[PDB]
């Protein structure tokens, strides 16, 4: 932990903060990147996100694609 | 003129209380942290027109002014986009300065007309041995190029960029159609290593426009990067004159990004999950692709078969157009047999004698039949043996060895870390080179002797060189020097040849940081704008 940061958006959080959780945790991880330093970024379950993405755009009513996922 | 009625993701609606733009015309967004261009797709009644966005749309406020260009996308076109960069929208994305334009051309046009097109037929020649025999490339014609990684698919790319623009005088568009960035840089600076794009003062000595579109672009981005590349291709077509390779790399990343945005316009997917419009979505691309009376844009577009099935809509539409198939092989280049084309597997429409000759047509269709009668009795030779099978069979296999040898080149841009100088190899020398063995003049010859050679007079040169090394390897001896106490010393020794490395405990990571102060009250914006606390209570 000296090392890591983690960002949690667990299940029972709202679809729309699963959906920001791995684009805030690239912004935290891309401070190393931006200043010489190196980071690693792991986006656990990235098709967790996509199912609360589909989530906010079926509900946003945006025009569904193949297995209900937004364009 | 216009202002922002509507932002959902990437499709903005905005509206027009004056004449509303053509569609596909495109609109430049008034205020906005990066250039934002809008192409308008539709018309939607109530003064409002629909578009697709070429960037981010995020920061994007409804009313703000949106101007009409008056006209599609128009990108900078002629000898001053050799070896740029641009993106979709033609800015230099390169950081090299702005691109010389000789001229502004619109992105969207419909297809050279009937009386325009050509009514021949006839072949690109490529000065690769095993593209101009078993799967000739026809003059005008879309290639599918079915290779992958580390089939050295990039340095077939910069070969056909360097034999065209050597022989023939054309010039080459690399359109790169939903790329990663770190695979576009690759491809970039491997161009530069090559010689086929040049820097600085000798720009103009390059042989390449790239165009790209990568992958974090949005979808309309990523659509519209392929006939930004037709646009540059054709100036050089119609105004220059040339017959030009396009490289449209990934055309199914095409597909792919034009079906995103029927998804965003709304419109129902068709079978399997594309675009309604699929057929006319690469129709209206792979019909500008053609031979004129000016000049030729052949394509060479590299096709992803989904889930390894052919009867997908998307190859199977892209393999209504496509002239002739490149299969680059992972088993022929653990062989060491460069460029790795798979010799039976390619295909080529061209193939037939009433467009190549019967002269070339028997050589090649003779080759592949010695290579396929090779090819068949692997699973003779190693359940039986070697020497079990007739000598007839055996003088097959003794004949395809130096066939599947001679299809191996070395090429003009590989020498800059191979070595090995190129060749290019004409047509009727290729023709020639392989009649002598499928007839038997080259039986004697060893088959490595048929390898990275230009043609049949080298062949010779390479027996007679090799044959001799024999003569020349009495000139010293070889055997054991100094067990192994020669130079190598012991382990303990070696541990104090180990350099100093300085290990901070401390990271190092208040380099230049601001270190805001954040503070967890949540503001908000008044009615006058003002930043303000949230009022208490509801």
């Amino acid at each position: 932990m000296r090392y890591t940061i983690m960002v949690s958006a667990t299940a029972s959080d709202a679809a729309p903060l699963q959906f920001l959780a791995p684009y805030s945790g690239c912004a935290m991880a891309e401070y190393f990147r931006d200043t010489g330093k190196h980071g690693l970024i792991i986006y656990d379950d990235l098709s967790k996100q996509s199912v609360a993405y589909r989530q906010m755009s079926l509900l946003l009513r945006r025009p569904p694609g193949r297995e209900a996922f937004p364009g | 003129a216009g202002y922002v009625s509507q932002v959902i993701g990437p499709v903005v609606d905005v509206r027009f209380d004056g004449e509303l733009p053509s569609i596909l015309s495109s609109l430049e967004v008034e205020g906005h942290s990066v250039r934002l261009v809008l192409e308008v797709a539709q018309h939607m009644g109530d003064n409002t027109v629909r578009c697709i966005a070429m960037d981010s749309t995020d920061g994007l406020v409804r009313g703000q002014k949106v101007v009409d260009t008056g006209s599609p996308i128009k990108v900078p076109v002629g000898r001053g986009t050799l070896g740029r960069i641009m993106n979709v929208i033609g800015e230099p994305v390169d950081e090299q300065g702005p691109i010389d334009a000789a001229d502004i051309w619109s992105i969207h046009r419909e297809a050279p007309e009937f009386t325009e097109q050509s009514t021949e037929q006839e072949i690109l020649v490529t000065g690769i041995k095993v593209v101009d025999l078993l799967a000739p490339y026809q003059r005008g014609g879309k290639i599918g190029l079915f290779g992958g990684a580390g089939v050295g698919k990039t340095v077939l790319i910069m070969e056909l960029i360097n034999n065209v623009a050597k022989a023939h005088g054309g010039f080459s568009v690399f359109a790169g159609v939903g790329e990663r960035t770190r695979e576009g840089n690759d491809l970039y600076r491997e161009m530069i290593e090559s010689g086929v794009i040049k820097l600085g003062a000798e720009r103009g000595n390059s042989k390449c426009t790239l165009v790209y579109g990568q992958m974090n672009e949005p979808p309309g981005a990523r659509a519209r990067v392929a006939l930004t590349g037709l646009t540059v291709a054709e100036y050089f077509r119609d105004i220059e004159g040339q017959d030009v390779l396009l490289f449209v790399d990934n055309i199914f990343r095409f597909t792919q990004a034009n079906s995103e945005v029927s998804a965003l316009l709304g419109r129902i997917p068709s079978a399997v999950g594309y675009q309604p419009t699929l057929a006319t979505d690469l129709g209206g691309l792979q019909e500008r692709i053609t031979t004129t009376t000016k000049g030729s844009i052949t394509s060479v577009q590299a096709v992803y078969v989904p889930a390894d099935d052919l009867t997908d809509p998307a190859p199977a539409t892209t393999f209504a157009h496509l002239d002739a198939t490149t299969v680059l092989s992972r088993s022929i280049a653990e062989l060491g047999i460069y460029p790795a084309v798979d010799p039976l597997d390619s295909t080529s429409r061209m193939l037939n004698p009433n467009v190549i000759g019967a002269e070339h047509y028997n050589v090649a269709r003779g080759v592949q039949k010695v290579l396929q009668d090779y090819k068949n009795l692997q699973d003779i030779i190693a359940i039986l043996g070697m020497d079990e099978l007739s000598e007839e069979d055996k003088l097959t296999v003794a004949r395809a060895r130096k066939i599947q040898r001679f299809l191996s080149q070395p090429f003009q841009v590989a020498e800059v870390f191979t070595g090995t100088p190129g060749k290019y190899v004409d047509l009727a020398d290729t023709i020639s080179g392989f009649q002598g063995v499928l007839t038997g003049k080259y039986d004697d010859l060893p088959e490595m002797a048929f390898y990275m050679v230009g043609d049949i007079k080298e062949v010779k040169e390479k027996a007679d060189k090799m044959a001799k090394d024999i003569a020349s390897r009495k000139e010293a001896d070889n055997k054991k020097v100094s067990e192994e106490l020669k130079d190598i010393p012991s382990l303990d020794k070696l541990v104090s040849e180990i350099k100093e490395v300085v290990i901070e405990e401390d990271d190092g990571l208040e380099e230049d940081f601001k270190a805001e102060a954040l503070s967890s009250e949540t503001v908000v914006l008044n009615e006058e704008g003002k930043s303000v606390p949230l009022p208490k209570k509801n």
